[PDB]
């Protein structure tokens, strides 16, 4: 069971780079591609994320994407960014320029065939492929048009298979791009269409991680990739590592998604604690489940009381008594009911993986597909009601033949999912 | 019967020995399949001549 | 070579992939012919033997409780009934051509 | 001969039957290399053994088991576990990818394919054992492979072993820890292909083990090596008359008939005694009439179903160690005259007892205090209807809005399966209901 | 192997009579035929 | 006396007669230069080697076998080989260029120049032998030689020896593996040949034996050494009653009249068991019974074709080791009791035994594992018209619009050659499914 | 089981030592003749291309022409010009001056009979060879024009032994004359019914393999002549070394000719990995086999993606299990049989030699006959309507004894060449 992550775009290679550090520092690799691993563990099952060569170099299954060049070159630099295939960094001469139609139709058109067939060949590499994970930012032009025509090629070719997308939605406040609106309204509907399952990041609440909980006095990007790569990785540590009660990407999708166009769940990390609260803090599982359903712990921009739980995962990793990890959540059902929906019995699902990250006695990442999204796509279509009305930068867009027709088939399908997750949201039984 | 049991036995033995020296027979099978190149194989390319 | 004539009384090995990464062939099941003895021939055993009466199929006289059908449900479609080509044919019919002792 | 092949379906299943091969090597003092070192207490040429390992001819003994998983994780770590050496390679099959919480995938589409060659390993298991008394398969309902892979299985052996007896000892869900949302929906599907072909369907919910670890074990946090190894427990004393001397000697099949009054009905509830530590012990005289009470007491049962809310139909107590027929039968006395343990009617008798000589052995490290004497409860009531009506009420409740349907569509399977499931529910528990009513 | 059973068996020199002995062809040293 | 002559046609034949005589060295005690060096329990002036060796004044042993190749670099490979002076320097015919893959190429133009000379080393291989059995024939049907050359020399050898019983362990094309494109063609024109001039034809396809040496002799990457090394365990378990004492001695042309029902239907399934790594044998009591349902199993087939899609018409086990006659007769009763493999109904019988003493043995540069008893079937069964119907569906796509017919028609074959095989192929199939047709 | 080579033109003759070279390095020779191998194996074929004098010498079995000695001097003077036997260098005193008519017919003719003579001596002083090879590219005026007339004489004298030819068909993007069309037309209506089987090689492809495959820096003309050595040395290494699965041309011939005039093939090779993701990649049969059906690996400069293979053949060196050397084109088989032609089925032919080529473990040539090789006769047709539609430049080749109907016919020949290629090229199922 493999599963092959593609990155996209400036956001999309860092957050990768980042995520493909913590995993190699998860299994004892090195920059270099050799194994210093201490224990068997991180070996087993090694072939998940890297595979082999002739050598013993452990490449990582990553292909990387863009339109400027620069991003690839500072990959490259990166500590970790001699791990990576040469010919697995695909990238061209012009930027996207924050537009998605030359991310989705022009630049990016003539660009992703040789995406496409590492792609396939990577794939074809792996015994059975358990999924395809791709990272990418929505506000950007490249990340966004170039990542949804990979899934869009993607899932046409493997219809089964397990689409694993981490798209950053902007923020209004933490906006540094105007065209954001019209990027990330073009880039929903092709999200819904091509993912098994889309889990959201927002730069705001990142940012409420890195300044409440972590107390950190200068956070940069680095920082909120880590926190990405920290879900990025826990999510597959039951297919990466045995467990109590093992669980996968396809068990995940099963037990959060109830309708096919329901699958943007807003997620969260534990434990996390400052540097100065840390020697405090007495790590437990009701600790864990504790900062699991804490609204500032969503690095999510929408505020989990107002909406309702669909579903909720628990990603537990580490050495923990199964019955309370199973009764933090019980109790925290029947004594929050109002915070579930009511039809839904037994709204969260809890899995066991034995192997913790390395100096975590336990952790946990959390998967929630609350009906609170519908909030943060909402803000998104205010703006692009906002920027649309009056044609602003609509000539760019349409300076590569994309249509208004097409902005208003974007508009049409985001109102379409924001009312459905109102209406699953105000069912009653 | 008690002979037999004991034939049965120099048997299993022999069955380790075997299993054995086939494991480490599939070992070097896959150690000459890994495939890789030496100098020689670039050493008609990156020259102009 | 057709199905409802290969297998009028006998399971058709539903094909499946996995266990081969070539073309799969079938897998021989446990089911036994009923006592047939040979008309005066003694009970002759080389060996033990497993007992057919013991392994009597249970659609013998399993009570029929939706009034004409001794199957519950649908999951007979999936256990019993087989449909072979253009013909369609059911296991329970065993059990009305056997003996309480598993005798033809 | 009386051999039993254990069948081990799912992650759950996959563990319990981990912990009960556990404990068999305790029993029959296997090493897991597979070999029993000579000890003067067991004479020579006793195989004794061989109901549950079968003897290879060079001194080496292999379980006749078969750990049935879709996804490699659990069957390689027994793989690379303490017993590799003890376990098969063969009868160890490793699926390439998981069910996945549904009962459509492994029933439909995995199971479908993957199931013929566990018929292989089961019928390479049969033709070895001579005597076989019957299949003890080991899943949970709530899973995917363990509810539809094991309905698949389970179905497809009747067609091709006839009347051999079906000990589906099931973990359904409980009422409170639920570890998936698709559990109603796997549950309430798997449950018709429990009824049409399972002969004695054992109830083994995880709430009501951990609660029972809880307050008879002095355990605050206990876990699946908890659960399991009382699993196993209770699998060994069930299956202890077959194995060992016994005054009433009892097989797989003797309490088929004693339990399941109707077609229909063959769920049952089951518990034992006395399940309680080593500092709990030495305080406590633990006669066999104790030990019938703490088994009937309400909080003993491995299952949160209470037997004041429903008439007793069938109970079975198989006593182990050096418990008297006196003993046993003056605890019956007292039990019927207990007046919460009220029988139905038209069953008079309602009462088996299996007596065997041979006391529980405590695994190194197990919670369970090694006791002279230990009774295991196997009872069909008609109390059971409580688990199914709050399953399938939720079932309901997921199915009114046919939530999380699409997934059941796109794995194989049609509503119809959803719609009869639902009705067999009710009808069932309609027969318990009728069955408890007095003539 | 067929070693001290071969020699037990020819000092105590059994009978031929059904039931006694068997296997006696194959304690054998090699089958080949000539 | 009983010798046996061998002639391995083809680079597949000569690669399995290769592994046939390192195979036989091994069961005779034969060194490579051809001689044995010094055996005081194997008695002397016992000759049991005569079937596969004939001596010479100097003490040394000279195999009965023709390598008849039309390309020298196998040839040639095989006399730089270990065998140097084991094999002859003649009887080791070795042409000037290759048939091309052309059964047109290996038949009528280069075959007949060789030809000749192979029948003079055929004579001389013959007249040495007072009691020839009959020819042992090694070919795959896929190739240029092994097709062409094969079926002029089959049809030569006809001819010149009368009613001689010939076995030909042929190597036909597999269902969707397969080393050249033109294959189809040489197999049908190949078989039309082989019908009228073969006495009992063998199926040695390739997947078949890749897949059960991934299974079962558990190596990830086997190859053509393996597959060579398990056809001449098959070959010299089934010629090794003649060669030593059993309870049922048969010899090559004894089946012959029991295997074939009619003279149109010598295409005969083959199975071997157990064919085990060390890795599980001593894992697995491989009882006469096991072995037996272990290749009755058609997973353990060493062709890609269903005995469970046809009837077997007769089956003849060759039991080789330490087998009891009661023991097969149990098997054979077991077997009889089964369901999902059955005869026709006009061959009550369809069983043939024979039993040898000998244990097999274990190569080593093999994986096989040393096992005191195993059985090989050659069974014909209705299940061959499958893989032939597959085969000329092959032909008649290929036929359909003539591709690659001018490169056999060039050679010197008749266009209507195509065609007249086909129609050959078309009452050989109709044959085939009205003789496993009912009464 | 020989072959006699010959190299026409400068393009033949610079390929031709390029070939030349690798081979005497495979087979131990050193330029000076002496033979200094490590195995009796090279020793035991060494008499495929080689010829053993009185002294021990290894004269290798090519015969060299070109009208211009110039390059007569440049081979004699390379590294490895003391192999070739004095008198096979074969030259005229004019050059063919970019004229098929002139190597053709005025000049080519007064040469071509010393040319035969060399031929048929060498010919008859071997044994029994499997048959003639010869190198030249089509767009020259001698390599075109005198290697027509070569392939004419030989197929005269020994139609009974096989015909390999390795033309360099030009591209517009590579080409550096004008009369491509004009040369390149009067040589393919020549290949179709004179060369038994004929292999397409194009600068366009030579020089893009040495970025999307190598990423090297500067690549020059004997750089892209390694590959068509490669390339012959693995179509030949058979002969020359023995293998499980044994091949020889006429096999070849047979598995990719299912009609006459279908013999055309499109050529690759694999492993061609570069030097910074030497390490990187792990080699396997099912790299291999990727890179062998991968498009952007083949040496022509033809879109598969637009035609389907008649047939292929995969001629594998080195030491490799043979099921899983089956599985793989079994798995291409299945994997992209769109690729493949239903009416001929299982179109692969396999080969597995045990030796291969210096510095790889593993090695594979991959032989095509698909409908897609009509792309270059195609656009070389729509040039050669463009010219001659207008008489352009026509005037030198008619003043060279050539009339207007040989260019007819030429065209008649390619057009139906081309459209027997398309008859196949739709994607029927
Ligand atoms: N008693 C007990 N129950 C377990 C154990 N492990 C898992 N379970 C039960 O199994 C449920 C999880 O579903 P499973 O049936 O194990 O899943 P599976 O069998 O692997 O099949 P999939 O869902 O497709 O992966 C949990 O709700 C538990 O109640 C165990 O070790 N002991
Ligand atoms: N078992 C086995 N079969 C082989 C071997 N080599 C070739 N074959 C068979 O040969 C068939 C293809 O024919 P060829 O490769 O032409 O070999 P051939 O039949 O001897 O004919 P030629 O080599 O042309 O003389 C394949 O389908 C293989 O089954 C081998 O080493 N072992
Ligand atoms: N968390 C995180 N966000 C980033 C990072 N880099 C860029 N972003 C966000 O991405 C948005 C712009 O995306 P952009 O760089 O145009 O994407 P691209 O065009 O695909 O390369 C900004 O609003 C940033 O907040 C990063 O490294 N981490
Ligand atoms: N691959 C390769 N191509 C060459 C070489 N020399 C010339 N060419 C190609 O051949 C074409 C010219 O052919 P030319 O040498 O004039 O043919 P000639 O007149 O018969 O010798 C040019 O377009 C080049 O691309 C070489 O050494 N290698
Ligand atoms: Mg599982
Ligand atoms: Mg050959």
């Amino acid at each position: 069971r493999e599963i092959v992550s593609c990155q996209a775009g400036q956001c999309g290679n860092q957050i990768g780079s980042k995520f493909w550090e913590v995993i190699s520092d998860e299994h004892g690799v090195d920059p270099t591609g050799t194994y210093q691993g201490d224990s068997d563990l991180q070996l087993e099952r090694i072939n998940v994320y890297f595979d082999e060569s002739s050598g013993g170099r452990y490449v990582p299954r990553a292909v990387l994407m863009d339109l400027e060049p620069g991003t690839m070159d500072s990959v490259r630099a990166g500590p970790y960014g001699q791990l990576f295939r040469p010919d697995n960094f695909i990238f061209g001469q012009s930027g996207a320029g924050n537009n998605w139609a030359k991310g989705h139709y022009t630049e990016g058109a003539e660009l992703i065939d040789s995406v496409l067939d590492v792609c396939r060949k990577e794939a074809e590499s792996c015994d059975c492929l358990q999924g395809f994970q791709l990272s990418h930012s929505l506000g950007g032009g490249t990340g966004s048009g170039m990542g949804t025509l990979l899934i869009s090629k993607l899932r046409e070719e493997y219809p089964d298979r397990i689409m694993m997308t981490f798209s950053v939605i902007p923020s209004p406040r933490v906006s540094d791009t105007v065209v954001e609106p019209y990027n990330t309204t073009l880039s929903v509907h092709q999200l819904v269409e091509n993912s098994d399952e889309s889990m959201c990041i927002d730069n705001e609440a990142l940012y409420d991680i890195c300044f409440r909980t972590l107390k950190l006095t200068t956070p940069t990007f680095g920082d909120l990739n880590h926190l990405v790569a920290a879900v990025m990785s826990g999510v597959t540590c039951c297919l990466r590592f045995p467990g109590q009660l093992n669980s996968d990407l396809r068990k995940l999708a099963v037990n959060l998604v109830p309708f096919p166009r329901l699958h943007f769940f807003m997620m969260g990390f534990a434990p996390l604690t400052s540097r100065g609260s840390q020697q405090y803090r007495g790590l437990s599982v009701a600790e864990l489940t504790q900062q699991m359903f804490d609204a500032k712990n969503m690095m999510q921009a929408a505020d989990p009381r107002h909406g309702r739980y669909l579903t909720a995962s628990a990603l537990f990793r580490g050495r923990m008594s199964t019955k309370e990890v199973d009764e933090q959540m019980l109790n925290v059902q029947n004594k929050n009911s109002s915070y579930f929906i009511e039809w839904i019995p037994n709204n969260i699902k809890s899995s066991i993986c034995d192997i913790p990250p390395k100096g975590l006695k336990m952790s946990v990442t959390f998967i929630g597909n609350n009906t609170c999204i519908q909030e943060m796509f909402r803000r998104v279509g205010e703006q692009f009601t906002g920027m649309f009305r009056r044609k602003a930068f609509l000539h760019w867009y349409t300076g590569e033949g994309m249509d208004e027709m097409e902005f208003t088939e974007a508009e049409s399908n985001m109102n379409d999912l924001v009312s459905e997750y109102q209406q699953y949201q105000d069912a009653t039984v | 019967e008690r002979e037999r049991r004991a034939e049965r036995e120099q048997l299993a033995e022999t069955q380790k020995m075997q299993a054995e020296a086939a494991a480490e027979r599939k070992a070097q099978l896959d150690e000459l399949y890994k495939n890789a190149v030496d100098e020689d194989y670039f050493k008609y390319w990156d020259r102009c001549l | 070579f057709a199905p409802e004539e290969l297998y009028k009384n006998c399971p058709p090995p539903v094909l499946c992939q996995p266990g081969y990464d070539f073309t799969p062939i079938s897998y021989n099941t446990f089911l036994l012919n009923p006592q047939d003895p040979p008309h005066g021939v003694r009970s002759v055993q080389s060996n033990f033997m497993h007992s057919k009466c013991d392994y009597r199929p249970r659609s013998y006289l399993r009570p029929e409780e939706v009034t004409g059908t001794s199957h519950a449900s649908r999951h007979c479609h999936c256990n019993e009934v087989f449909q072979l080509g253009d013909h369609t044919m059911d296991f329970a019919c065993e059990g009305t051509m056997v003996d309480h002792r598993n005798r033809l | 001969m009386r051999e039993a092949i254990c069948i081990h379906i799912g992650q759950a299943g996959c563990q319990v039957g981990n912990a009960c091969w556990e404990l068999f090597c305790l029993e029959h003092g296997i090493q897991p290399d597979g070999s029993m070192p000579s000890d003067k207490c067991i004479g020579v040429e006793d195989d004794a053994f061989n109901t549950f390992f079968s003897e290879t001819g060079a001194g080496k003994h292999v379980p006749r088991c078969l750990f049935l998983d879709l996804e490699p994780t659990v069957v390689d770590e027994v793989r690379t576990g303490t017993y590799r050496q003890l376990f098969n390679p063969e009868q160890l099959v490793s699926g390439k990818e998981d069910a996945a919480n549904n009962y459509a995938r492994g029933h439909y589409t995995i199971g479908k394919e993957i199931v013929d060659l566990a018929l292989d390993r089961i019928r390479k298991l049969a033709d070895n054992c001579t005597g076989l008394q019957g299949f003890m398969v080991f899943h949970a309902v709530g899973g995917g492979t363990g509810s539809g892979l094991g309905a698949l299985l389970l179905e497809r052996l009747s067609v091709d072993y006839g009347k051999k007896s079906k000990l589906g000892y099931t973990v359904y869900p409980s009422p409170q820890v639920s570890t998936a949302v698709v559990e109603p929906y796997n549950c309430v599907l798997s449950t018709h292909s429990l009824l049409e072909h399972t002969d004695v369907a054992t109830m083994l919910d995880n709430e009501a083990i951990y609660d029972l670890t809880r307050r008879s074990l002095d355990i605050e946090r206990p876990s699946y090596t908890n659960v399991n190894r009382l699993i196993g427990q209770v699998v060994s004393s069930l299956t202890a008359s077959l194995r060992f001397d016994g005054a009433l000697n009892v097989d797989l099949t003797e309490f088929q008939t004693n339990l399941v009054p109707y077609p229909r009905i063959h769920f049952v509830l089951t518990s034992y005694a006395p399940v309680v530590s080593a500092e709990k012990a030495y305080h406590e005289q633990l006669s066999v009439a104790d030990i019938t009470n703490s088994v009937f007491e309400p909080a003993g049962m491995l299952t949160k179903c209470d037997p004041r809310h429903g008439k007793y139909m069938s109970c079975c107590l198989m006593y182990r160690g050096d418990v008297v027929p006196k003993d046993v039968n003056a605890a019956i006395a007292t039990i019927k005259t207990k007046r919460t343990i009220q029988f139905v009617d038209w069953c008079p008798t309602g009462f088996k007892c299996g007596i065997n000589y041979q006391p529980p052995t405590v695994v190194p490290g197990g919670d369970l205090a090694k006791v002279q004497r230990a009774v295991c409860m196997i009872a069909n009531s008609t109390a059971i209807a409580e688990v199914f009506a709050r399953i399938d009420h939720k079932f309901d409740l997921m199915y009114s809005k046919r939530a999380f349907v699409h997934w059941y569509v796109g794995e194989g399977m049609e509503e119809g399966e959803f719609s009869e499931a639902r009705e067999d529910l009710a009808a069932l528990e309609k027969d318990y209901e009728e069955v408890g009513a007095e003539s | 192997a067929y070693a001290q059973s071969q020699k037990m068996q020819k000092e105590f020199r059994l009978p031929m009579v059904p039931g006694l002995s068997c296997g006696e062809e194959m304690m054998r040293r090699n089958y080949d035929r000539s």
